[PDB]
Formats: structure tokens, sequence, C-alpha cells
RNA sequence: GCCCUUCGGGGCAUUUGGUCAAUUUGAAACGAUACAGAGAAGAUUAGCAUGGCCCCUGCACUAAGGAUGACACGCUACUCAAAGAGACGC
């Protein structure tokens, strides 16, 4: 995903795109040779301090978690609260008034989950 | 005196045979030894017996399975979780303090004293509505 | 809903508290959510700023107090003179006589 | 109870729990650690 | 409440003989002889009527802060101030077994009135309990910050009830070794402990303040007040007597119910002694409750009965309810 | 860092060499607020009264502390716990009430 | 300050070594706050306060910080 | 409005209320006190109340402590028993 | 593979097990090096303790030793004023 070279002093940082490739290619390369007859030193690399990277990499951690949390939730309820489309607007208005005009039942009880529970469930 | 393991980890069969050992491993987090149980595969190629490698004080409170060390709720690697959804338990992880830590939590627990879909919600809005 | 108002039979406004919640915050939930002004945040803050203040100077003052000497030198170091001035407030009041017995060169 | 996402084949399980046979000529396993001692249980009101 | 008469109690024998102050007395079950550790390092077994000397027994290096003879085994156990529990078998006259463990000296020793359990408390700042047969420190109770000075055992919860130095009295729940609660209305050193024979309650006393409290639930009952002096020690009948001795040589006599001081006296010090070695250090009453021995720092054993000469009109109740 | 080490690690030595003189706690939690670091410095007095519940010096100098600072919830919080722990003490009511 | 005037100039030199300070038998007191006792919770919420002082911690300054008449006869 | 007409007309405070409790024979989001819309999860204490129908500041004195742990908290605590208006016959009985 | 059979059938026996052998990048250490110069208010010094996120030798986790084993020696406002008299004060 990301090859980072610094040739001044010559150190490069490899970014893949997978934990398994990652450390296939670490011991894949552990003490190998270039095309000059050099003993590479291939390490785990600490954290750049570059903001941007720092900053997509945090990106990458939610939008994991969203990923799972999607996955995990039912696609109506991720619709429903997404608040995007102007039909899921309308349909959480309408789903959680329950009557009683102006309610706007709590998230608690609207996006809840369980047994008996009080919605479309799945 | 059971292992807090998810569905995923453990193996096939509902009729599973597993072994337990007190004091047979140091927790990978907390480093304190514990009882480890051990179960079979879903193969005879390899007889590494997937078995638990933390404690269920570190697995209370952290939230995760004991073999495989994610997430009970969502399933996600831990640290992801407690990046992502943020707050909930940073935990030490230094020497002295990291026992220090486990002792006082399970002293706690055994003397009797002592909301995450709230922040995947929140996360979930401070995503939806978010550029780079 | 908390205060009542009622007109009496002499023709005036009276408040009647419902609860007993107005002129304190015991007995009400509401005091957990009070926030104080950002001024008297700032008065209280620089109070304290004051009395430190006062007390620094008056360990300043203290410091340069003692360090002025007069009379005899009694002592090796800062903390021997501390405690030979600490010596004296207690024991000059059972002392005295000898006390006259060095500073005159014979009998107590 | 239910997981990480969906249940699959069969909830109920039925384990057989048995302890493991250690070599007899095996030492300690760990080294022991010297911690600090924790936090005292939270004092109580001094009732003067 | 109108408190009951009782009887003065007067200087009945003084028995000399320990060579440092008398800090133990434990009376054996049938009342024949009682036992007095000291600060000379040694127990000594006195017959109770005669007064006189029976036997010297040394196995400690330190002064004998504890002692206990066991009602159900033939048994004497002491604790002192080298650190050491010791099990003395009264068949032969020696140690038999040791309670390892106390990182300094022990200042009190208790055994559970039922069961077979030793209680000892200890400058460590600790409660060790004890099994008499393994030796095997089955619980350390834990959560004072200062010498634990007295304890007792007692035979329904709370089972332990250890004073300290910190001025904070805890309550025991034995099964689990953790503590049930704590009692902080002291406000110096609980040097003394006692429980009442018949009724639910106990006493405690620090310098100034003897409070009188409920089983189990550490309820403020009342308070002995007027003694204003370091109590060491506590002794109650079955007639309801209260003896709080005092570290300046101070001795009241109290009522149990009521809190009415019936008597106070100074004792009196052996010739030779100090004015400074004016002190009560132990005390107990016999099992018949007619006897009261003390054991004071001029190194003296004394014995304290009850006057059957005084009536109730010769020494009124002069109590002024308020 | 490394100066905020060689205190840090001279100020723990201190505390446990000498857990019952004052003077290092009081020390050490001023140094950590005047570094900023509030969590820190939180965790020492917390510690020291740990060590010293009763301490009516202690709990004002803490309350003294985060009042310095416009924590006010904080210190009302830490308020409410010292006239809870210690009712009979004058000048804890007195600082709460003015 | 030997050390640290070599420390400088190496760095300003490009060449960048951190050195082991983990001895053992001793603690780092930097990694992690040592033995952390965290203030209870009281009737009065503090959410935002612990981000205020969080903010202040991660822009404290480096930059604001360093340390190391009458006469006589009338007296 | 008394019973039994109060349709058409809706409360819009609490003292449309009357005393409080909402009425059940308009159909609109009644609130009889107040509006509890959304906390951010604020780390405070929950405000309990005690037996009587006010402030509870031992939640402060029984934190971090089991249920049945024994704590004194309050002022009855320091009064002798007998003199206690909760009761006066005690059984002081083994 | 055996055994029984009324030749349809049936029986006996039933789930082992620790990344693999693979020495850098999952954690072993002294020596050696430049050194160093064994506590108690002058000099030379016998020790016995104390506290533990300091250990080592030892069966001793109820000896003893390791320089009395070493560590200790730094830092220092903060429960905090009151009267009296002075000021081309304000
Ligand atoms: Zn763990
Ligand atoms: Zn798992």
């Amino acid at each position: 995903e990301r090859i980072r070279v610094l040739n001044n002093r010559g150190v490069a940082f490899i970014t893949y795109t997978n934990e398994a490739n990652a450390q296939f290619a670490k011991e894949a390369m552990a003490h190998q040779s270039l095309d000059h007859n050099e003993i590479l030193n291939v390490r785990w690399a600490t954290a750049d301090p570059n903001p941007l990277a720092q900053k997509r990499e945090q990106r990458r951690i939610e939008e994991q978690a969203a990923e799972a949390i999607r996955r995990a939730l039912p696609a109506e309820f991720v619709a429903e609260i997404e608040g995007k489309d102007p039909e899921a607007r309308k349909r959480r208005k309408l789903e959680s008034s329950y009557g009683l005009e102006g309610y706007e039942a709590p998230d608690a009880v609207h996006f809840a989950r369980g047994p008996n529970a009080v919605n479309p469930r799945g | 005196d059971f292992p807090s393991v998810c569905e995923n980890c453990l193996p096939e069969n509902p009729y599973v045979k597993m072994l337990k050992e007190d004091y047979g491993a140091e927790c990978k987090l907390c480093t304190r030894p514990f009882t480890v149980f051990s179960w079979a595969g879903d193969g005879r190629a390899h007889g590494r017996k997937k078995r638990t490698n933390i404690c269920l004080t570190c697995a209370r409170l952290k939230n995760a399975c004991q073999c495989c060390i994610m997430d009970l709720q969502f399933g996600l690697p831990i640290v992801i979780r407690d990046k992502a959804l943020e707050l909930i338990a940073p935990g030490p992880q230094s020497e002295i303090n990291r026992e220090y830590f486990a002792q006082n939590n399970e002293r706690a627990i055994e003397e009797g004293r002592a909301k995450t879909d709230e922040k995947a919600r929140e996360l979930l809005r401070r995503l939806a509505n978010s550029k780079p | 809903g908390t205060l009542d108002i009622i007109e009496t039979e002499d023709g005036e406004m009276i408040a009647v508290d419902k609860d007993g919640t107005f002129f304190s915050t015991a007995n009400a939930t509401d005091f957990a959510q009070h926030k104080p002004d950002k001024a008297a945040v700032d008065r209280l803050v620089a109070d304290l700023r004051k009395a430190e203040e006062a007390s620094l100077k008056r360990r300043r003052e203290k410091l340069a107090k003692s360090g002025e000497e007069h009379g005899d030198v009694t002592y090796i170091n800062e903390k021997n003179k501390q405690f030979n001035a600490k010596l004296a407030r207690f024991y000059n009041k059972y002392t005295a006589e000898i006390r006259d017995s060095f500073e005159r060169g014979t009998m107590v | 109870s239910a997981q990480m996402g969906n249940n699959t084949k069969k909830q109920e399980r039925i384990i057989k729990i048995v302890e493991r046979q250690r070599d007899p000529m095996e030492p300690p396993k760990f080294k022991h650690k010297k911690i600090p001692r924790g936090p005292p249980s939270p004092p109580p009101p001094v009732m003067h | 409440p109108r408190p009951d008469w009782h009887p003065p109690w007067k200087l009945m024998r003084v028995i000399s003989g320990h060579l440092g102050w008398v800090r133990a007395l434990a009376v054996e079950p049938n009342n024949q002889w009682f036992a007095s550790g000291a600060g000379d390092r040694t127990i000594k077994i006195w017959d109770l009527a005669s007064g006189q000397l029976r036997l010297t027994l040394t196995g400690h290096i330190s002064t004998v802060r504890g002692l206990a003879v066991s009602p159900r085994h033939p048994y004497m156990f002491s604790c002192g101030e080298d650190k050491m529990v010791k099990c003395w078998d009264l068949e032969t006259n020696k140690v038999i077994r040791h309670y390892h463990g106390h990182l300094s000296g022990v200042y009190t020793l208790k055994l559970h009135p039922t069961l077979d359990v030793l209680v000892t408390g200890g400058r460590d700042g600790v409660a060790r309990v004890w099994d008499m047969r393994t030796r095997s420190n089955v619980h350390v109770l834990s959560g004072h910050t200062g010498t634990v000075a007295d304890l007792v055992c007692q035979e329904a919860d709370p089972q332990v009830i250890t004073g300290s130095l910190d001025s904070t009295v805890r309550m025991w729940d034995l099964a689990a070794g953790k503590t049930m609660g704590v009692l902080t209305h002291h406000k110096k050193g609980v040097r003394a402990l006692v429980t009442h024979p018949t009724e639910f309650t106990f006493a405690t006393a620090s310098t100034g303040s003897i409070k009188q409290w409920k089983c189990p639930e550490g309820a403020f009952m009342q308070n002995f007040e007027g003694h204003n002096a370091i109590i060491n020690t506590l002794a109650v009948n079955d007639q309801n007597v209260l003896f709080s001795g005092g570290d300046n040589g101070s001795m009241s006599f109290w009522d149990w119910k009521s809190g009415y001081r019936f008597q106070s006296l100074d004792t009196t010090a052996q010739p030779g002694s100090l004015d400074a070695e004016l002190g009560i250090m132990s005390s107990t009453f016999d099992m018949s409750g007619a006897r009261l021995i003390t054991g004071e720092a001029d190194k003296t054993i004394k014995i304290w009965k009850e006057d059957t000469t005084a009536t109730p009109e010769t020494h009124p109740i002069e109590w002024k309810p308020s | 860092k490394e100066y905020q080490g060689r205190k840090r690690r001279e100020f723990e030595d201190y505390i446990r060499r000498n857990r019952l003189r004052l003077q290092n706690w009081f020390q050490y939690a001023q140094w950590e607020l005047e570094q900023k670091e509030f969590a820190r410095a939180r965790s020492i007095f917390e510690r020291a009264l740990d060590v010293h519940p009763n301490n009516t010096q202690l709990w004002i100098r803490y309350i003294e502390a985060e009042l310095k600072n416009r924590n006010i919830n904080h210190a009302r919080n830490l308020l409410d716990r010292a006239v809870t722990r210690l009712p009979r003490v004058s000048k804890l009511w007195y600082k709460y009430v003015y | 300050l030997a050390a640290l005037q070599k420390r400088r100039e190496l760095k300003t030199a490009g060449i960048n070594i951190k050195i082991t300070t983990r001895k053992k038998g001793q603690m780092d007191y930097n990694a992690d706050i040592p033995f952390e006792k965290k203030p209870a919770p009281g009737f009065y919420d503090t959410t935002e306060e612990i981000a205020r002082n969080e903010w202040q911690r991660a822009h404290f300054d480096p930059k604001k910080q360093q340390v190391g008449g009458p006469s006589a006869s009338l007296q | 409005p008394p019973y039994p007409n109060r349709a058409g007309w809706r409360p819009r405070a609490p003292e449309d209320f009357g005393d409080g409790g909402a009425f059940p024979e308009i159909p609109v989001a009644q609130y009889p006190w107040g509006k509890n819309d959304s906390s951010s999860k604020s780390n405070a204490l929950v405000v309990q109340v005690d037996s009587e129908g006010k402030v509870d500041y031992t939640a402060i004195a029984r934190q971090g402590h089991s249920s049945d742990r024994i704590i004194h908290a309050s002022f009855k605590d320091l009064i002798p028993l007998r003199q206690r208006a909760e009761a006066g016959q005690i059984d002081l009985s083994r």
C-alpha cells in the first residue's frame, strides 16, 4: 500500500495491506541479499510521527470498526441511523413515533435489540 | 472454572473434549499464571491444541475471548476497539504496573466490589458525516 | 411546577414552595447540573493566587530576616543556626546564670 | 449467548474437562515476582 | 436505666516474684491456678487460693505479652515480644508447638471458644489465625494500619474483633478472612477489648473512653465516661462488672448495663517502685468471678475481692438522672 | 522527557524510602502540577491519601491544587469526599462553604 | 551537561541514536502513570474538565521552563 | 381544566398539568416535569434518594465497598442505641 | 482379520498428539575494558539491625554470610495570621 523510501541515508518503510503478507515479507527478507552484497535489516517499523500517516491509520481503525459494526447490526438499523437518505429519515420518524406526534423515542429504546423488543428486529 | 471462549474458537463438535492445567501458562496481557483450557481442533494435521491465552481477569476487564483475543460484541482486535470506540479501558502496559493493576482488579473482584452499543452508534455518527 | 403563585384575601402575590428546595439545593437532584459563573471562578482563582503570593512573600521575608546575623556566631551551617535559635527560644529562661557566667568570666 | 456474528449449526454444548497429565519431574514453570502491595479498601468516615 | 448495686472491691493479696511487668494472666477452666507472663521473660503458674508459686517456665527470650489455657485441650499457649507463639503441653511442662510468621513482637492471643483455632495479634499490624493441630496460618486478617493491641474470639459472627493502635476496631468474618465492619469512633489507640459472657455486646477501651457496642451490627450502645487515663484492660464479670485498669494506675469498676462507675481507686506500688511505675498492665477475673487478678508495672500480681461487709445502704448508688 | 524521567525517578525513590513523610508526596505532586500533568498529579495525591487518609493538610492541598486550575467539578467531588471522610473537622467544612 | 551537549550536537549533525535507559531492577516512570489511582467519581460530571486537562498536557510548552539602608547605630 | 373536558386544550407547561402527571386523554408528547434528552455519558455518580425521600450522601461513603459491609456514615450512628428513635426493645442475647 | 449364523444376518476392536530436526529478528551470561578506593561529626576501625518495584551464596520460606551486602546523606512557601504606629498615601 505504501513504499516510503529515504535514499539520503537509505532507509525504507514498506506498508503492506495484510498482517500475513507483512509478516511473510518480514521473515522472507530477513538478512536476505539486495543487488549489492549486503545484509538487510528488516525489522518492524515504529509508527511514523507524520500527522497524515497517523490520521490515515486512525481512519483505517474507525473504518474497520464501522465495517464490523455494520455487519453486526441490521441493515435497516444502519440505514435508519445513517441519516443520508430522506426516505431513511421519514422512516425513522414514522417508526419511532408509535403515535403521540412529536415523541421521538430514545435511542436506548428505539435502537434496542432483544428477545421481545419494540422494533422490526430481524 | 470455565473459559470464556467464542464459537469461532470451540472447534466444530458440540461435544468438545477440553484439558485443564492449573498455572499452565502466564497471561499474554498481564503476565500472571492462570488456568489454561486447551481443546482439540477440526483436523488431526497439527496438534497445536488451540488454548486460552489470557486470564479471566484480563478476559473480563477487556471483554474479549480468551483464545483469539478479539471482542465479544463486535469481533474486533481489542486495540481497534479501544482506539475507534475510544475510552472504555486503556489499561497499563509496563513492567510492574501491569501486575499491579491486574492484582488490584482481581483483589477487588474477589472481594465483591466491581453502554458499548451507545458508543458504537456515536462512532457511526462521527463517521457518517465525516470528510477527509 | 415547584413554586406555586397564590393571591391571598388581602390581595397580594405570595409564592409558596411546594418542595423545600428553593433556597437550598439539598433534597434536589438539579444540584448535580449547576455550572458556576466564569467571573466567580476567576474571582476564586485570583484569591488563591493572592494567598499563594502572600505566602511566598512571607517565605522570602523570613529567609531574609533569618539571613541577617546579630551577635556572636555559635553555629557552622544554616541547620545548626536554626537549631541553635530554637534552643535559645526554649532554654534561655533556664540558663540565664550560665549565660552570664560566660559573659562575665566567673561565678554563676 | 449471542456472540460476534450469528449462530451457524448448534448452540448447546457438552464439555468434558479433564486435568492434564503433567510430567512428575517438571519443576515450577514460572519465576515468582516482587509486586508492591495494593491500595487498601476505601477507608470509612472518622466518627469522632 | 437505674443501675444495680454492686459491692466495692478491696485489695486482698499482693504477690511479688516476677522481675518484670506482669503483662499476661490466664486462669485454668477449673479455677485452681492462674498464669502470669511477665517482662522477666517467664511464665509463672500460681495456685489461686493460696497464692503460692507452683512453677516457673522459660521458653521466651522476650516479655510474655499473652497467655491462654485451653478449655478443651491440656495445653497452654503463649506469645511474646520475640515474634514467637508457643504451645506448651501441660502433661510434660514443655513447649511442643511453634506458630511462626509474625514479623515483629506479638501483643495478644486468644483461642476460638468452640473450634480448635488460635488467633494472635501483632505489631506487624495484623491478626493471624492459626490452626492448633497443623500450626498453619489459615488466615492473615489485614487492614489495620497499626499494632493490633487486643483481640477477642466469639462463637458467632463477628467471630474475630481486633482493636488496633491506629484507633480503629475491625470486625472480621472468620470463614472468609475479610472484614465485615470498621468502627472508627475511638480517637486514640484501642488497647482493650472485652466481651460480655451472657449478652451479645462487647466493649472497647482507648484513652479516656470505653465504648460499648452490639453484635453483629456494631451499633454504638453506650459510653463509659470518666476514666481519663490510658486504659490498658477491661474485665466484665458474670454479674455485669466492667474493670477499666489504667496505665497511670487508676482503677474503675463500672456496672455493665447502666455505665455507672460504682468505684474508683488508685492502686499501690511495692516498696522501691517509682511513682512512674504505678500502672496496671493486665487484668482478668477468675472463672468464678469472685476475684480479680491484676498484674502491674511494679512487677506485682494483686488479687481484688468484693467487700461482704458493705450493704446497699452503706454505699448507696449516687446516680443522678438527667 | 529525559528530565521528567529523572525527576519522577528521584521523587518515587523518596516515596519508596519514606512514605510517611508528607513533603515527598507534596513536592512530587506540586512538581507534576507545574509540568501541567494533571492526571499524574491527581494520582500522586490519591496515593498519598491512601497512605494518609485522615490528614487534613493533605486533603486541603489536593483540593486547593485542583481549585487553582479551575477544576471546579473535580474539587467539589474532593470536598464531598473530604467532609464525608472527616465529618468532625471544621476546617474542611469551612473550606467547602467558603 | 557534557552528554546533553554532545547529544544536541549529534542530533543537529543528522545522526540520531536512542540509548537504553531501561536498567534492570528499576521501572520506567514515563511509559505510563506509576501505580495509577484515579480519582473516584462524585456527584459532579468531570468529563469536560478531564478533556481540558488532557488538552493542557498535550499543548504544554517546553520552551517556557528553565531550571538551575539605615545606619548601624539605630539597629 | 377539570374532568372530563380537556379535549383540544393542550398543556404547554408543567403548571398546565395541575400538580403534574400526564393527561392520558390528550394524544401529545407530554412531560410533567421536563426533558432528559441526552446526557453525554456524564461520569458522575447517580444521585440516589434515601428512605424518607431526600438526597443521600452516604453513596460517597459506601463507594468501593460491598453491599453487606457495615459502614457508619451518619450522625445517627453516634447516638446511644436506647436513645435512638427507631426502637426501644432490643434483645441482647447470644 | 477372526468368530457366530436360523444363512436372513450379527459379533470382537474405536479418535494418538507439547511451532517440525531447522540456533541472526522472542530475549542467558560473566569476564574483559578505562577504572575504581570499604560506614559512624580528627585518625584507624568490631559489628547488630531498620524499610523493600535491590538482591546474591545457602536445605535454611524459623541459621549464617555477602564492606555492618548494598541502597540511605537529596529536596524544603502553602490548615497561616493579629494588634500598634507611621506616610505633598489614594
Ligand atoms: Zn491477565
Ligand atoms: Zn475466540
